[PDB]
């Protein structure tokens, strides 16, 4: 099965540089013409870049040229995105894509954030209920920058009644809390931990969920 | 650059039913239009290439049409699925340029929402933080209305709320509502209230918790 | 440049349930220009005012028109029941919406009239074990399921038509039944506005 991977995403400062690359398998990589499309925050797709199969040419939307470059390493299997000179407006998931008369193949993307504040690591408070056959917990992870942050339960075990409340973003700090929804009976029985990865800041705190202990 | 309108942001059906999404052009991109669906984790996949042309693995149930600059796809036979949105892109002339999206929300049956209430952590109450969170989960419609209030009285300023996707499994909205009021404030109070208001009942959800008491 | 409204001013207008649905991005209009041409009878708007519909800019603007008699000016609201809002036409209620009732005059002579006004009464699904029945209520900016096995217009009223569904949409029938309204002396049609906000642009602006 045709994959792509993108790797190289990041929190960028204005003005600088960041290099995106995507890895292609499952398919002849020198064979077809290859393509970025992003996605801004406000979910509006932008073809970003196209280069040729060998490639002898190369095509940029006048919003992205002379400032971006594609290009392809047909003997490593990999499509890059050089990008200099980087704007706000270039803050978006972007998407190593296989192309031709369409984008017939997407990878996962990977995001960008252009941005002049600062890293900062989160804080993970546990939500357990005050003092019915399911019970509901939480984590709170606040003040983080950037996103994403990655939450699971118990290492991805409780994955059935888990979703993740998107991100709010408040004088440059992020928000989000996850909520996940156990049977009574494995409560307190069973530890139920929320997982909190932040890569940027290569950041990972574990909270136990433990019942509050009010005395 | 040939613009890409679609022609609602917004569309709901139910399950089986027929459903229609619609693109304008606005010039001639002679059939060369593709159809992509993204769903709520994020993932795009290819649906249908020039028009009217079933990508592989994509099932039956999909089917694509028109031509000029007029295109249209469609879903029969709804799935639980099909909740995603949905994007045409034109392949005529550079720059390419995608439809700015519809959204497919799966109707469901009423339902009202789960409400729970959390206290400020120990750990935030150290740094001098008093966050109280409030979760109102798996409800349908997604519109939903919260009020705070403090000792009795109503809260409106320092509020943040979130609202999930269309859960992908149950066809529900969830909502998260969390006040933020310092430590010193936090703790110039016993009650705090969480009155979560739903069409699904003309008496709000109401859950609570004190301070002292704990 | 210049939101063109022609097609709605030349040939017969459509009935109802299978409404003409014009889209205008990127362009200037005049609301009062069109509607200046007409007898309009009703102007209701909701979440935004007439005055308002005719002086702001969108991102987009959606003008549907159809024949409907003045007569049945209830069957508008989606405050009622119903047959018009259930299987017919149902606006967007997320979204600023115009309904407009308006009559062609005597001196607007490039309009042509229907043999009369039809609607659906009835839209359903027998489904496999052919007991139950299950209305099929249009959706919001979708078309009724029947536009597909109901005529441009209803031969005649009562008129049942069935057309039989794969098991890929699950089998069964598709049954609809149409109604007829008896012509009248001008014609009588309708016209649903919904506008949208975007991103971009400032496309859908009245013209000065
Ligand atoms: C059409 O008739 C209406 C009233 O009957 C009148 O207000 C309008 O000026 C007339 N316009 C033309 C072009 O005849």
């Amino acid at each position: 099965d045709v994959k792509l991977v993108e790797s190289g995403g990041g929190l960028v400062k204005p003005g600088g540089s960041l290099k995106l690359s995507c890895a292609a398998s499952g398919f002849t990589f020198s064979s077809y013409t290859m393509s970025w499309v992003r996605q801004t925050p406000e979910k509006r797709l932008e073809w970003v870049a196209t280069i040729s199969s060998g490639g002898s040419y190369t095509y940029y939307p006048d919003s992205v040229k002379g400032r971006f470059t594609i290009s392809r390493d047909n003997a490593k299997n990999t499509l890059y995105l050089q990008m200099s000179s980087l704007k706000s407006e270039d803050t978006a998931m972007y998407y190593c894509t296989r192309d031709g008369n369409d984008y017939d193949y997407w990878g996962q993307g990977t995001t960008l954030t252009v941005s002049s504040a600062k890293t900062t690591p989160p804080s993970v408070y546990p939500l357990a209920p005050g003092s019915n056959s399911m019970v509901t917990l939480g984590c709170l992870v606040k003040g983080y920058f950037p996103e994403p942050v990655t939450v699971t339960w118990n290492s991805g075990s409780l994955s059935s009644g888990v979703h993740t409340f998107p991100a709010v973003l408040q004088s440059d700090l992020y928000t989000l809390s996850s909520s996940v929804t156990v049977p009574s009976s494995t409560w307190p029985s069973e530890t139920v931990t929320c997982n909190v990865a932040h890569p940027a800041s290569s950041t990972k705190v574990d909270k136990k969920i433990v019942p509050r202990d009010c005395g | 650059d040939i613009q890409m309108t679609q022609t609602t942001s917004s569309l709901s059906a139910s399950l089986g039913d027929r459903v229609t999404i619609s693109c304008r052009a606005s010039q001639d991109i002679s059939n060369y239009l593709n159809w992509y669906q993204q769903k709520p984790d994020g993932t795009v996949k290819l649906l249908i290439y020039y028009t009217s042309r079933l990508h592989s693995g994509v099932p039956s149930r999909f089917s694509g049409s028109g031509s000029g600059t007029d295109y249209s796809l469609t879903i029969s036979n709804l799935e639980q699925e099909d909740i995603a949105t949905y994007f045409c892109q034109q392949g005529n002339t550079l720059p390419r340029t995608f439809g700015g999206g519809t959204k497919l929300e799966i109707k469901r049956a009423d339902a009202a929402p789960t409400v729970s209430i959390f206290p400020p952590s120990s750990e935030q109450l150290t740094s001098g933080g008093a966050s109280v969170v409030c979760f109102l989960n798996n409800f349908y419609p997604k519109d939903i209305n919260v009020k705070w209030k403090i000792d009795g009285s109503e809260r409106q300023n320092g509020v943040l709320n979130s609202w999930t996707d269309q859960d992908s499994k149950d066809s529900t909205y969830s909502m998260s509502s969390t006040l933020t009021l310092t430590k010193d404030e936090y703790e110039r109070h016993n009650s705090y209230t969480c009155e979560a208001t739903h069409k699904t009942s003309t008496s709000p959800i109401v859950k609570s918790f004190n301070r002292n008491e704990c | 440049v210049e939101c063109d409204f022609s097609p709605l001013l030349s040939g017969t207008p459509p009935q109802v349930y299978n409404f003409k649905r014009l889209v205008f991005t990127n362009c200037n209009y005049n609301l009062t220009k069109l509607l200046s041409l007409f007898s309009v009878n009703d102007f209701t708007c909701s979440q935004i005012s007439p005055a308002a519909i005719a002086s702001n800019c969108y991102s987009s603007l959606i003008l549907d028109y159809f024949s409907y008699p003045l007569s049945m000016k209830s069957d508008l609201s989606v405050s009622s029941a119903g047959p018009i809002s259930q299987f017919n036409y149902k606006q967007s209620f997320s979204n600023p919406t115009c309904l407009i009732l308006a009559t062609v005059p005597h001196n607007l002579t490039t309009i042509t009239k229907p043999l009369k006004y039809s609607y659906i009464n009835k839209c359903s699904r027998l489904l496999s074990d052919d007991r139950t029945e299950v209305p099929q209520l249009v959706n919001a900016n979708q078309y009724s399921p029947c536009v597909s096995i109901v005529p441009s217009t209803v031969w005649e009223d009562g008129d049942y038509y069935r057309k039989q569904l794969s098991p890929l949409e699950g089998g069964g029938w598709l049954v609809a039944s149409g109604s007829t309204v008896a012509m009248t002396e001008q014609l009588q049609m309708g016209f649903g506005i919904t506008v949208q906000y975007g991103t971009d642009t400032n496309s859908v602006c009245p013209k000065l």
